[PDB]
RNA sequence: UAAUUGCGAUAACGAACGAGACCUUAACCUACUAAAUAGUGGUGCUAGCAUUUGCUGGUUAUCCACUUCUUAGAGGGACUAUCGGUUUCAAGCCGAUGGAAGUUUGAGGCAAUAACAGGUCUGUGAUGCCCUUAGACGUUCUGGGCCGCACGCGCGCUACACUGACGGAGCCAGCGAGUCUAACCUUGGCCGAGAGGUCUUGGUAAUCUUGUGAAACUCCGUCGUGCUGGGGAUAGAGCAUUGUAAUUAUUGCUCUUCAACGAGGAAUUCCUAGUAAGCGCAAGUCAUCAGCUUGCGUUGAUUACGUCCCUGCCCUUUGUACACACC
C-alpha cells in the first residue's frame, strides 16, 4: 500500500491535470419528478363509494 | 415521601374544556361512530353548552388513499 | 526612483524655493523637486526649528506652512 | 426579635404583585420600619431555535421569551410573627424563600 | 492654584513623565525589553526603543492614580489590541502580561505602587505627590 | 447667451415613463402673463427659480 | 397612511349623534367625556374615538353633515 | 473685550473669537453672498455653524436636506467608498485642512469657495431615459436646483477622489485644488469636465 | 535634526550573503529582503548589533555589517533567546540553528526528503504536491499553474 | 445652603449628569477642566452652550458632570445637552424669567435641539439579514 | 389608503372573519411608591498639591438626607394636535407651529378562506403497510470515512492600500452567561516572549467575573507610491492547551517562507434614517474548534417621497371543446 502509493506513476496532481474533463462535471440536473408531479404514479385510482363509505 | 399531595376537580364548565372534547372525540372514532355524525355532535354539544364559537378539524386518511381534511365550523372564531 | 539622501544640490534648491511658492506640504515638495517623502518631512522639521515658514497647522498625517510673512 | 431577608420571585406578573401587597400590608399593620419592596430589572431568557422542524424552506427563526421577576422585602420581628407571616401568605407560582441573613 | 493629573493634558503628561523618569533611571529593566512585541496581537516591536517601557510606567502610574486598584488582567485587557488573524476577522487578545507585571513590580520597587486589600495594586502618597509635581510642572511650562 | 431665470407657479404632474420628469408651471419672472409648461428631472416644489438656454420647446408627455 | 376605521368612525357617529349637547370643541375635555360615557376596553382605540368625534364636531359647527 | 478668568482656563482666542461672532473654527460667515442666482434658498450658509458634526435630522421629510447648511453636505460626500463609510469626524478634520489650504492658495473666504464651486458646476441641462422603440432614445431636460447643488456636490468629491487614489498627494490637497479650480473654471477640474460633457450630450440630443 | 551631509560614501545596491541587498531602503527592511531573515529577527539584530536603526543602508558600512553578519552566523552565544530562531531541536543533533539565503531553500527540501524516505503520509502528499495541512482541495487549489 | 440642582442629558447610550451649584464659576467633566475633553475636534461643540450663552452667566456656577456609557460621540453630545438643561434649570429655578426664555430664544434659534434628546434609536435586527433591513443575498440558481 | 382603508356613487341595507384594534418592546415623565444587590450630596477619619476655605481620592456598613441619573409596579402622554392651503369640499394629502415623538411614533408577535401530490418516515414509544429479525438492516467494541480531488456553481472572510499600514498614547459601550451531591465564569498574586501554567479568591448571581477598560475611532511618531512596511495564501521547525486518542496540520503561540489580486466582463443581489455601510462583543451547537447564525452596541452617510418602463402578484372584462382544471 504505502510504498505502491509513492512509486505509481500514474498519481499526481500533473498526471491529472494532464487529463481532460468531462461533461458530466458541467451537467445540470434530471427533475423529471417534479416536472411531471400532479399526474398520479401509483395508478390506484380513488373510488367514489371510497370518499363516500369513508368522509 | 408525604411532600407532594395529590388532589381532584370536577371540572367545572365541563363542556367548554377543548381537551375534553379532544378526549371524547377519540372515544367516539375509537367505538367507530362515523366521523360526520361524531363531529356534528361535538360542535352541537359546545355551541348548546355555551361557547361562542367551535371547530373541529379531524384530518386524515379514511377509507380512501387520499387524505382531505374538512372543517365543521359553527358559532364565531376570532383568528389573530 | 527619488532621491532621499541630501547631496547639497537639494539642499540648496530647497533653501532656494522656500519662496518660489506659498503652499508648503510633504506632497508639494515631492511634487515639487524629486524627494523620497522622509527626507522632505526632516527638511520640514528643519525648517519650523528655524522657520522660513510659518505653521498654519501641524498633524501626524499633514502640515501645512506658509511662507515667513 | 430577628432581622431576616425575604426574597420573591416568579413568571406571573400580578400575580406576584399581589402577593408583594399583602406582604407589604401586613407589615405595615404590624409595623417594623417601613421597609417598601425593592424592584430588581426584570431577567429575560432568551431562546432561539428555527421554527422549521427539517432544514428545508425559508430560513426564519424565533425567540421565545420568558420573564423572570424577583423582588425583595426585610423585616426584623419576632419569631412567631415571622412563621404566621411566611406560613399565611402564600400562593402559587411565587416562589419565596426565606434567610435568616 | 489647585493641581491635578486630570486637570493636565493626558498626552504632554505622558511625555514629560517619560522623560523624567529618563533622567533618573532607577527602573531595573528586565533583559528582554528588546525582543518582546508588547502584546501576541502585535506583529513589529515598539519602535522608540529606549523609551517605549519607561512611556509605558508612566501610562500605568497614571492609570493606577485614575482607578481605585487593577491589576494585571486588568492592564493586559487596556493594552491588549486587534490581532489580525490572516484571512479571519479580527480579534480583542491581551497585551503582554510579563512586560506589565515587571512594569507594576518596577514602580512598586521604585515606591509608586502598592498592595492594595481586595486584590490588586492601589497607588500611593509618594507616588502620588511626585506625580502632582511634575502635574504642575507641566501645567506651569508656559512661557 | 440667452440664459433665462423661471419660476414655477403650479407642479403640473410626474410624468415619465420611469417617472420622474415632473410636469410645472414656469412664469419668467419678466412678463406676469407669459408663462408656459415645463418637463424638469430633479424634485421641484412652488417659489423656486429654474433656469432655461431654450424657452421655445413645450413638450408634453414622455414615452 | 391615517385613514380612521369603521371601529372608530361607528362609535364617532354614534356618540356624536346621541350626545352632541354635552360634547365640547376640545380633545381633552371631549376624551374625558369619552371615558366616561363609554365603557372602551382600550386607551390608544379612546383617544382614536375622541379625535375622530373632535373632527366631526368641528364639520358640525361649520355646516352640516351628510350622515 | 471683557475677559472673565476663572479656575479653569477658556483660552482667550476661542474666548474672543466666538464671543464676538458664531465663525466657523476661526472663519467669518457673514460676508458671503451667492454671486448667481436660481441657488438660493437652497445652498444653506445663512445659519453659521462651529463644526459640521451635527446630529440633525435631514431624511425624514422631503428637503430637510436642503435646510442643512452645505458644509456638512461637502463632509457627508467626501464620507464615500467602504474604506471610510463610517469616519465623518476623521472627514471634518480632512474639510479643516482644505479650508487652510484654500486660504493659503487665496486669501478669499473657503465658504465662499465653496459656494463659488458649486454654482460654476451644477448641470445646467441634463438628459432623461425615454422608452422609444428601437434605440432606446434619450431627451434633454432642464435640473431642478436642489438636484443641481446634489450633483455638484457629488462631482466636487467624486473628482477628488479619482484624482486622488493612487498618488502622494492627499485628500485635502486634491478636494482644494478641485475646488479652486471648480471656483475658477479653468477646463481642468473634474467636476466642470463632467458639467461640460453633460450639456454637450443634452444639446446634441435636444 | 537628524540631516545627514555625507556625500560620497553612500552606495548603491550592495551585497551580503548571496542576495542582492538593495541599497536605498531602511537596513531592518534591506535583512528582510535578505532571504532566510524576515521583519522581527531584521530588527532584533540591527538593535542588538548596536547599528544606528534611524537610516537606510548606504552608510552602517564594512565593519558593522560584518557584525551585523556573524550575528546572524551565530545567534546564540550573545543572548537571542532559543525560541526565537526559525529551527530548533533539528533532525539529529539538537542544537538550535537558523538557516539563511540558500541554506534555507537546501534544508527545506532537504526535511522534505526526510520525511519522504520514511515514507510518511506528508511525504506522498509533498510527492503529489496537493496540500499537505488538513485543507479541503474539493474546492480550492484550483489552477496551481 | 449649597444652592445646587442635577440635570441629565441623554444621547443614544451616554447619560451625563450635571450637578449646578452656585460658586465661583468654575465648568468640569469627569473631573477634569472641559477644555481637555479627548475628540480634539468637538473642543468647540463643548463650547457651544458656553458661546451661545455668555462668560458672565457662567461667571458665579459651578459645574461638574459624570459620564457614563455610549461611545465618545455620544459623550460629547450628552454633555452638551446635560450643560445646557443645567443652566436653563438653574435660571428658572432662581433668576428671572425673561433671562431664561431669552436663553430658550437663542438655544431654539441655533440648535441642534441642544436641550431635547434626539428619539432616534436603534430598532432590533431581524434573521434572514446582517442587518436591521438588509437581507442575504439569493442566486436563483 | 399601507390595507375590500375609508369617502362617495348606488337594489341594496345591516354585519362577521382577515387588515385595524390587541399584546411585547424602544422612545418621554424633576408625578406616586421605594431602594447597603443602584447611584448622588453632606457629616467623620485620612492622603497629596496648593495651602487662601478648594480640587482629586479612599473609606462595607461612621452616620444622615435624596431618587435627577439605574430599576418598574401603578399611571399619564399623541389623537395628524392647532393653523394655512388643496380635495366631490368629503375621504384624505402638503406645509408651518407646538410637542419627547407627527414615517401605521419605530420594530416585531399572532395572523382569514384555503390550497400545494412543497419539505420532513433521519425529531418523536406519532404512524398504516411492506422489508428484516440471530452469519440481524437491532444493539455494542476497534479502525477508516463523511474532510478524499482534472473541474462547474452558490453564501461569506481577507485584500488590492496614504479616506492607509506600523509603534506608542487617550479612553468609550450594550445584549447576555456562569458551578452540588461537582469541576462553570474566573478576579488577585507568582512563573513564562507568547500561548499557557501554579497558589488561592469571589459568585447559584443589579452583589463577583465586569465598569465585560471591545474593536472601529482620536492624537503623536515611522513609512512615501514602490507586488511596498499592501496582502499573508501556500510552506518548514518548535513550544502549549482540550480530550483515551491530534496522524489526514483540532486549536492557540513564536520564527521563517512573502503566492495570486494594481477596483474586477456578461450579469445580478440588498437597501429609504440611527437606514445602508464600517466596526467589534455576547449567546447557540462546545471537552476543543466561528471565517456561520441569532442578538446587541459603536461610528453612521448618498438619493427618493414617485412610477408601471422592466419583473412578479392581485382584481376586472373577455375566450375556452379545461374541471384530474394547461403537468
Ligand atoms: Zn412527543
Amino acid at each position: 500500500g504505502n510504498e505502491g502509493a509513492i512509486r505509481d506513476k500514474t498519481a499526481g496532481r500533473r498526471n491529472n491535470r494532464s487529463k481532460d474533463v468531462t461533461d458530466s462535471a458541467t451537467t445540470k440536473k434530471s427533475n423529471t419528478r417534479r416536472a411531471t408531479d400532479r399526474h398520479s404514479r401509483t395508478g390506484k385510482t380513488d373510488t367514489k363509494k371510497k370518499v363516500n363509505q369513508g368522509w | 415521601p408525604g411532600t407532594i399531595v395529590l388532589y381532584a376537580e370536577r371540572v367545572q364548565d365541563r363542556g367548554l374544556s377543548a381537551v375534553a372534547q379532544a378526549e371524547s372525540m377519540k372515544f367516539k372514532l375509537l367505538n367507530g361512530l362515523a366521523i360526520r355524525r361524531a363531529a356534528y355532535g361535538v360542535v352541537r354539544y359546545v355551541m348548546e353548552s355555551g361557547a361562542k364559537g367551535c371547530e373541529v378539524v379531524v384530518s386524515g386518511k379514511l377509507r380512501a388513499a387520499r387524505a382531505k381534511a374538512m372543517k365543521f365550523a359553527d358559532g364565531f372564531l376570532i383568528h389573530s | 526612483q527619488h532621491a532621499v539622501i541630501l547631496d547639497q544640490e537639494k539642499y540648496d534648491r530647497i533653501l532656494k524655493e522656500v519662496p518660489t511658492y506659498r503652499y508648503v506640504s510633504v506632497s508639494v515638495l515631492v511634487d515639487r523637486l524629486k524627494i523620497g517623502g522622509s527626507l522632505a518631512r526632516i527638511a520640514l522639521r528643519h525648517l519650523e526649528k528655524e522657520g522660513i515658514i510659518k505653521p498654519i497647522s501641524k498633524h501626524s498625517k499633514q502640515a501645512i506652512y506658509t511662507r515667513a510673512t | 426579635i430577628i432581622k431576616i431577608r425575604i426574597t420573591l420571585t416568579s413568571t406571573k406578573v400580578k400575580q406576584l404583585e399581589n402577593v408583594s401587597s399583602n406582604i407589604v400590608k401586613n407589615a405595615e399593620q404590624h409595623n417594623l420600619v417601613k421597609k417598601g419592596p425593592v424592584r430588581l430589572p426584570t431577567k429575560v431568557l432568551k431562546i432561539s431555535t428555527r421554527k422549521t422542524p427539517n432544514g428545508e424552506g425559508s430560513k426564519t427563526w424565533e425567540t421565545y421569551e420568558m420573564r423572570i421577576h424577583k423582588r425583595y422585602i426585610d423585616l426584623e420581628a419576632p419569631v412567631q410573627i415571622v412563621k404566621r407571616i411566611t406560613q399565611i401568605t402564600i400562593e402559587p407560582g411565587v416562589d419565596v424563600e426565606v434567610v435568616v441573613a | 492654584p489647585g493641581v491635578s493629573v486630570r486637570d493636565v493634558a493626558a498626552q504632554d503628561f505622558i511625555n514629560a513623565y517619560a522623560s523624567f523618569l529618563q533622567r533618573q533611571g532607577k527602573l531595573e529593566v528586565p533583559g528582554y525589553v528588546d525582543i518582546v512585541k508588547t502584546s501576541s496581537g502585535n506583529e513589529m516591536p515598539p519602535q522608540d526603543a529606549e523609551g517605549w517601557f519607561y512611556k509605558r510606567a508612566a501610562s500605568v502610574a497614571r492609570h493606577i492614580y485614575m482607578r481605585k486598584q487593577v491589576g494585571v488582567g486588568k492592564l493586559n485587557k487596556l493594552y491588549g489590541g486587534a490581532k489580525s488573524r490572516g484571512v479571519r476577522p479580527y480579534k480583542h487578545i491581551d497585551a503582554s502580561g510579563s512586560i506589565n507585571r515587571k512594569v507594576l513590580q518596577a514602580l512598586e520597587k521604585i515606591g509608586i505602587v502598592e498592595i492594595s486589600p481586595k486584590g490588586g495594586r492601589r497607588i500611593s502618597e509618594n507616588g502620588q505627590r511626585d506625580l502632582d509635581r511634575i502635574a504642575a510642572q507641566t501645567l506651569e511650562e508656559d512661557e | 447667451t440667452p440664459v433665462t431665470l423661471a419660476k414655477v407657479i403650479k407642479v403640473l404632474g410626474r410624468t415619465g415613463s420611469r417617472g420622474g420628469v415632473t410636469q410645472v408651471r414656469v412664469e419668467f419672472l419678466e412678463d406676469t402673463s407669459r408663462t408656459i409648461v415645463r418637463n424638469v428631472k430633479g424634485p421641484v416644489r412652488e417659489n423656486d427659480i429654474l433656469v432655461l438656454m431654450e424657452s421655445e420647446r413645450e413638450a408634453r408627455r414622455l414615452r | 397612511g391615517r385613514v380612521r376605521t369603521k371601529t372608530v368612525k361607528r362609535a364617532s357617529k354614534a356618540l356624536i349623534e346621541r350626545y352632541y349637547p354635552k360634547l365640547t370643541l376640545d380633545f381633552q375635555t371631549n376624551k374625558r367625556l369619552c371615558d366616561e360615557i363609554a365603557t372602551i376596553q382600550s386607551k390608544r382605540l379612546r383617544n382614536k374615538i375622541a379625535g375622530y368625534t373632535t373632527h366631526l364636531m368641528k364639520r358640525i359647527q361649520k355646516g352640516p353633515v351628510r350622515g | 473685550f471683557t475677559p472673565v478668568v476663572l479656575a479653569t482656563p477658556i483660552p482667550e482666542e476661542v474666548q474672543q473669537a466666538q464671543t464676538e461672532i458664531k465663525l466657523f473654527n476661526k472663519w467669518s460667515f457673514e460676508e458671503v453672498e451667492v454671486k448667481d442666482a436660481s441657488l438660493v434658498d437652497y445652498v444653506q450658509v445663512r445659519q453659521p455653524i462651529f463644526v459640521a458634526h451635527t446630529a440633525g435630522r435631514y431624511a425624514n421629510k422631503r428637503f430637510r436636506k436642503a435646510q442643512c447648511p452645505i458644509i456638512e453636505r461637502l463632509t457627508n460626500s467626501l464620507m464615500m467608498n467602504g474604506r471610510n463609510n463610517g469616519k465623518k469626524l476623521k472627514a471634518v478634520r480632512i474639510i479643516k485642512h482644505t479650508l487652510d489650504i484654500i486660504n493659503v492658495l487665496t486669501d478669499q473666504n473657503p465658504i465662499q469657495v465653496v459656494v463659488d464651486a458649486i454654482t460654476n458646476t451644477g448641470p445646467r441641462e441634463d438628459t432623461t431615459r425615454v422608452g422609444g422603440g428601437g434605440a432606446a432614445r434619450r431627451q434633454a431636460v432642464d435640473v431642478s436646483p436642489l438636484r443641481r447643488v446634489n450633483q455638484a456636490i457629488a462631482l466636487l468629491t467624486i473628482g477628488a477622489r479619482e484624482a486622488a487614489f493612487r498618488n502622494i498627494k492627499t485628500i485635502a490637497e486634491t478636494l482644494a485644488e478641485e475646488l479652486i479650480n471648480a471656483a475658477k473654471g479653468s477646463s481642468t477640474s473634474y467636476a466642470i469636465k463632467k458639467k461640460d460633457e453633460l450639456e454637450r450630450v443634452a444639446k446634441s440630443n435636444r | 535634526s537628524l540631516v545627514v551631509q555625507e556625500q560620497g560614501s553612500f552606495q548603491h545596491i550592495l551585497r551580503l550573503l548571496n542576495t542582492n541587498v538593495d541599497g536605498n531602503i531602511k537596513i531592518v527592511y534591506a535583512l528582510t529582503t535578505i532571504k532566510g531573515v524576515g521583519r522581527r529577527y531584521s530588527n532584533l539584530v540591527c538593535k542588538k548589533a548596536d547599528v544606528d536603526l534611524h537610516k537606510r543602508a548606504g552608510e552602517l558600512t564594512q565593519e558593522e555589517l560584518e557584525r551585523i553578519v556573524q550575528i546572524m552566523q551565530n545567534p546564540t552565544h550573545y543572548k537571542i533567546p532559543a525560541w526565537f530562531l526559525n529551527r530548533q531541536n533539528d533532525i539529529t543533533d539538537g542544537k538550535d540553528y537558523h538557516t539563511l539565503a540558500n541554506n534555507v531553500e537546501s534544508k527545506l527540501r532537504d526535511d522534505l526528503e526526510r520525511l519522504k524516505k520514511i515514507r510518511a503520509h506528508r511525504g506522498i502528499r509533498h510527492f503529489w504536491g496537493l496540500r499537505v495541512r488538513g485543507q479541503h482541495t474539493k474546492t480550492t487549489g484550483r489552477r496551481r499553474a | 445652603a449649597v444652592p445646587s440642582v442635577q440635570t441629565f442629558g441623554k444621547k443614544k447610550s451616554a447619560t451625563a449628569v450635571a450637578h449646578v451649584k452656585a460658586g465661583k464659576g468654575l465648568i468640569k467633566v469627569n473631573g477634569s477642566p472641559i477644555t481637555l475633553v479627548e475628540p480634539e475636534i468637538l473642543r468647540f461643540k463643548v463650547y457651544e452652550p458656553l458661546l451661545l450663552v455668555g462668560l458672565d452667566k457662567f461667571s458665579n456656577i459651578d459645574i461638574r458632570v459624570r459620564v457614563t456609557g455610549g461611545g465618545h460621540v455620544s459623550q460629547v453630545y450628552a454633555i452638551r445637552q446635560a450643560i445646557a438643561k443645567g443652566l436653563v434649570a438653574y435660571h428658572q429655578k432662581y433668576v428671572d424669567e425673561q433671562s431664561k426664555n431669552e436663553l430658550k430664544k437663542a438655544f431654539t434659534s441655533y440648535d441642534r435641539t441642544l436641550l431635547i434628546a434626539d428619539s432616534r434609536r436603534p430598532e432590533p435586527k431581524k434573521f434572514g439579514g446582517k442587518g436591521a433591513r438588509s437581507r442575504f443575498q439569493k442566486s436563483y440558481r
